[PDB]
RNA sequence: CCCGGGUAGUCCUGGCUGUAAAGGAUGCGGGCUAGGUGUCGGGCGAGCUUCGAGCUCGCCCGGUGCCGUAGGGAAGCCGUUAA
RNA sequence: AGUGGUGGCCACUAUUAUUGGGCCUAAAGCGGCCGUAGCCGGGCCCGUAAGUCCCUGGCGAAAUCCCACGGCUCAACCGUGGG
């Protein structure tokens, strides 16, 4: 069982990858195209992001933080932060944010959500200095230390950035219960996609 | 090899752990005691025999194979040349080690200057001495037995 | 003297405890939902795979 | 007593808590000291801990170790620092250490106070002796060692009465530590009084890095932290 | 004649070469006194 | 790094062209691999798997 | 070129450990090094283990149950008399009776507390605890 | 120091002399130890082919870097080619 | 009722390092290779008991040393008894 059809993950980008492995994302990994782009695992990520799903619901709307410093991540964040009552941040993640008290925005999450791994360095360290559990948005390039929840998938483009963001959703406002079926989301994917300008 | 060279290359050849020979050799302990009669009659040393066995005939190795005349010994090729008389007197390795060593001499002969082939004497020199020196703490040769270059040439 | 034992938190993917600074972290057990599967520096920079004591359920 | 709980009142009806820590103190979801620790949470509020652990407000419970006078070197002259290193604790299995930089003494030595409030941590007790064995928490339970730049310090259990056989530094930590018989010994130069320091508190936290079953606990008697 | 590295920083010092050189013309003219 | 040692090479029951010869060969000869009747070569050495020119038959292990 | 199989097994354990891994394949595995292994799985520190005829000198596979602070062996094989061993434990362990000696003796390589219970010395091979 | 010349030398033959920042300022052999990546060379498997192992990709082995987790060390830094 | 000055010896000293030291930048790895004695050496089966270990007789004399007790007022010292 998909919670989207598999035809719509392919064309969203979601099972290509980059020219490059890891052995921590050795599992993940489906297998390897000719010409080096590597390709993950399909059901696998469709499992551990309705397992993320399962979780994000036990902890209290506003508590959650989304950050996208990726460019392509930073409205399908402030969309799924606004869907779900989380708090979102996009752009240059201040430093000291979590970690500094006398700042202006000093909020502590009991849970964080990273877009690339590797761009959100700053994030981790953060939340990490205050102690808190990670959930991640990886690729076969991304690095498996200092993750509690990660989901494997193209976390580049932009229409796979959407399509997760928008399940995510959906599975949380599903185990929260405040909507039950998956049809009464009338927010389709474009809502959560980037506008090219 | 590392002794010398001092390169830990690993160009070594593995063989699984079976401990019975296998059952799709059609040949018997009799038949390859014919056919490695056959083959050293033909004027070949252990390496190329075992070689060639395994390759034309098949058979992966006679290790597997127990010997009739001993149970707590594995047959061997060398044991079966032992057994005909057709074993040699010095052993192999050595012997082309002897050859090897008059031929570099000779070759040195006629070029004194090439100092890179003089320490390749040496080292074969060590190398076959140390053969020897260790086949004497187990005995297979004559005690008096001890090199030269001389008889090696008659060699 | 009423003897304060605690129980101290034990590391789930390498059965060795947490020392009291370890910033360590606890979630809750992920197929099922009622265990709380603690982890370590030791088992997080590594990033090595936990199991949930319940479900079976394998992931880092 | 009854004045740490006053202090306590006093603290609690004056701070205001900001950190996501300071709800479960100042809403009483939280009480032992224990409890922060063991569960991997933070600190940033040093009024915290005095909630829970009044007890470091003591005079005689806060250590001063050493005060230095670093320099900076400018255009136009000499800029000096005072860097001071201060510890405190309670007798009772737990301490923190602390370094302040400051343009006076009073400021640093605040600073140092605050950050060593900060880096509070848990202490395991014990008697490991080969000769005492008392099962009683006289004595760090067994054989431990801390690392930080040249030196290398190793403390021994010894048995009861011995006194704290090691330098002054140590000497001051392990009294604030709520031991009081250990044997020590030193690799690496120990005239710089701040490594010493850090070298010990290295040492106390890698007691409880010992793996241990519960029968070394009844043999020993390892109380962890509070006795 | 076991040359010391130490010696060859020119820190307050001369060069490491030229001292040698000079200790060895040193010996030769007292070697050929002696004899 | 495979803890126990399992052999690349296999043994092939192999069929020769010419005189109908069956024959177990090795897949890495050092040497070359010749037919009993007709003499003609079987499989070439090189630096990897021996160069078969007849036709396998079957994969020994 | 390979010398000794237990220190290099032992250290091959604590390696495995301070990573903290679950499964190790101690390639010198010899009967000796087999009774050593059955010594501290007496005391649980490991949990099962097995053996693998390899064909060549047998592979040893053994579960880590992460309980080994540090697991040596004691080279120069010094041979001990009964009563003394207080002087060898305190060279070797952190704390009294923190841990184990292995020491061979005339009926078998074992422990060394019983060793004492049953009074007989031998020779130290390796330390652990 | 620049410029104009210029001897021994620098070349071949035979011998001596046994020296250097001959420095990776790192004596050598074995076992263990997260990774990322290139070239060199050998092997294997795919893709390309004007059919030359001639061209792109994955793996295994050895040599050669660069980055780098843990870990070390006063620090410089090193880090499976270890310090 | 002793203290001070000097001289020599152990600790301080892991600055002599088997326990227990360093040798890239602080002094310390020779330019490289070969190899004799010496030292250290893969696993399995049979034997041995040289080493190794347990028990047991003689012996390593006294005085000094540790301990309980008795005498000297106590002590030191001495005796009796055990190591």
């Amino acid at each position: 069982e998909y919670l989207v059809p598999l035809d719509q993950y392919l064309a969203a980008g979601v099972h290509i990858g980059t020219q490059q492995k890891t052995k921590d994302m050795k599992k993940f990994i489906y297998r390897v195209r000719q010409d080096g782009l590597y390709v993950l695992d399909v059901r696998k990520t469709d499992e551990r992001l309705k397992v993320a799903g399962k979780f994000l619901a036990k902890f209290e709307p506003q508590s959650i933080l989304a950050v996208s410093v990726r460019l392509y991540g930073q409205k399908p964040v402030k969309k799924f932060g606004e869907v779900t009552g989380a708090r979102a941040i996009p752009g240059r993640f201040l430093p000291g944010t979590m970690t500094n008290p006398a700042v202006k925005n000093f909020f502590e999450p009991d849970v964080l959500i990273v877009t690339d791994p590797r761009a959100d360095h700053q994030a981790m360290r953060e939340a990490v200095e205050i102690g808190i559990p990670i959930v991640a948005l990886v690729d076969t390039e991304n690095l498996l230390s200092y993750v509690d929840l990660a989901i494997p998938t193209n976390n580049k483009g932009r229409k796979a950035l959407a399509l997760i963001y928008w399940i995510l959703a959906r599975e949380i406002l599903y185990n929260r219960g405040e909507i039950q079926s998956r049809e009464d989301f009338k927010i389709p994917v474009e809502e959560f996609e980037m506008k090219i300008v | 090899a590392r002794m010398h060279a001092r390169k830990r290359g690993k160009s070594g050849s593995k063989r699984p752990p079976r401990t019975a020979p296998p059952i799709w050799v059609e040949y018997t302990v009799e038949e390859i005691e014919n056919l490695v009669v056959k083959l050293r009659k033909e004027g070949y040393s252990t390496a190329m025999i075992g070689t060639i066995l395994r390759d034309q005939y098949g058979i992966p190795s006679v290790k597997l194979f127990k010997d009739p005349d001993n149970p707590n010994r594995n047959l061997t090729i060398t044991r079966i040349l032992e057994k005909h008389g057709l074993a040699p007197e010095i052993p192999e390795d050595l012997m082309f080690l002897i050859r090897r060593a008059v031929n570099l001499r000779k070759h040195l002969e006629q070029h004194p200057k090439d100092l890179h082939s003089m320490r390749g004497l040496q080292l074969i020199e060590s190398k076959i001495r140390r053969l020897v020196k260790y086949y004497k703490r187990k005995g297979k040769l004559p005690k008096n037995w001890r090199y030269d270059p001389e008889t090696a040439k008659l060699l | 003297m009423v003897e304060m034992k605690f129980e101290i938190p034990v590391c789930t993917s390498c059965g060795r405890e947490i020392t009291p600074r370890e910033h360590a972290t606890h979630f809750i057990c992920p197929n099922c939902g009622e265990a709380v599967i603690w982890r370590c520096e030791s088992c997080r920079v590594l990033a090595k795979p936990y199991k949930c004591p319940n479900c079976g359920w394998e992931g880092p | 007593s009854q004045e740490w709980k006053e202090y306590a009142k006093r603290v609690l009806d004056e701070w205001e808590p900001k950190t996501k820590l300071g709800m479960m103190v100042k809403e009483g979801q939280i009480t032992d000291i224990h409890e922060i620790f063991r569960r991997g949470y933070q600190i940033k509020e040093p009024e915290i801990i005095d909630v829970l652990l009044p007890e470091v407000n003591a005079r005689e419970n806060q250590e001063v170790l050493d005060i230095a006078l670093t320099v900076r070197m400018t255009d136009s002259g000499r800029r000096v620092r005072f860097r001071v290193l201060a510890a405190v604790g309670n007798r009772d299995g737990y301490v923190g250490l602390g370094i302040g930089h400051g343009k006076e003494v009073g400021i640093a030595i605040r600073k140092a106070i605050n950050y060593a409030k900060l880096n509070i941590i848990e202490i395991k007790r014990g008697c490991g002796s080969w000769e005492c064995r008392c099962r009683r928490p006289h004595s760090v339970p067994f054989a431990v060692e801390g690392k930080e730049g040249s030196v290398r310090v190793r403390l021994i259990p010894g048995p009861r009465g011995l006194g704290l056989v090691i330098g002054d530094v140590g000497k001051k930590i392990l009294r604030l530590a709520g031991v009081q018989d250990v044997w020590s010994q030193t690799f690496g130069e120990t005239r710089t009084t701040v490594n010493f320091a850090k070298a010990v508190f290295n040492a106390l936290y890698n007691t409880n890095r010992v793996a241990i079953s519960p029968e070394m606990i009844e043999r020993y008697g390892i109380v962890v932290g509070r006795a | 004649m076991k040359r010391r590295p130490r010696k060859w920083k020119k820190k307050g010092r001369m060069r490491w070469k030229w001292i040698k050189k000079r200790i060895r013309r040193l010996k030769r003219q007292r070697k050929k006194e002696r004899g | 790094k495979p803890i126990i040692p399992m052999p690349r090479s296999r043994f092939l029951r192999v069929k020769c062209i010419d005189c109908g010869n069956e024959q177990i060969v090795f897949s890495h000869p050092a040497t070359k691999v010749r037919c009993l009747i007709c003499g003609a070569t079987l499989v070439e050495p090189t630096g990897g798997k021996g160069i078969v020119k007849a036709k396998i038959l079957e994969v020994l292990e | 070129t390979l010398l000794d199989p237990l220190a290099n097994a032992l250290s091959h354990i604590t390696n495995s450990e301070r990573v903290g891994k679950r499964e190790v394949y101690i390639k010198p595995a010899s009967k000796l090094i087999g009774e050593v292994l059955r010594v501290m799985q007496k005391y649980g520190y490991i949990g099962e283990f097995e053996f693998i005829d390899d064909g060549r000198a047998g592979v040893y596979r053994v579960q880590l149950l992460g309980r080994i602070n540090k697991a040596g062996a004691i080279k120069p094989r010094f041979p001990v008399k009964v009563s003394e061993f207080e002087k060898w434990e305190k060279r070797f362990l952190p704390a009294f009776e923190f841990g184990i000696l292995i020491v061979s003796t005339s009926q078998g390589v074992m422990s060394h507390k019983e060793a004492i219970e049953k009074g007989i010395g031998g020779r130290l091979i390796a330390y652990v605890y």
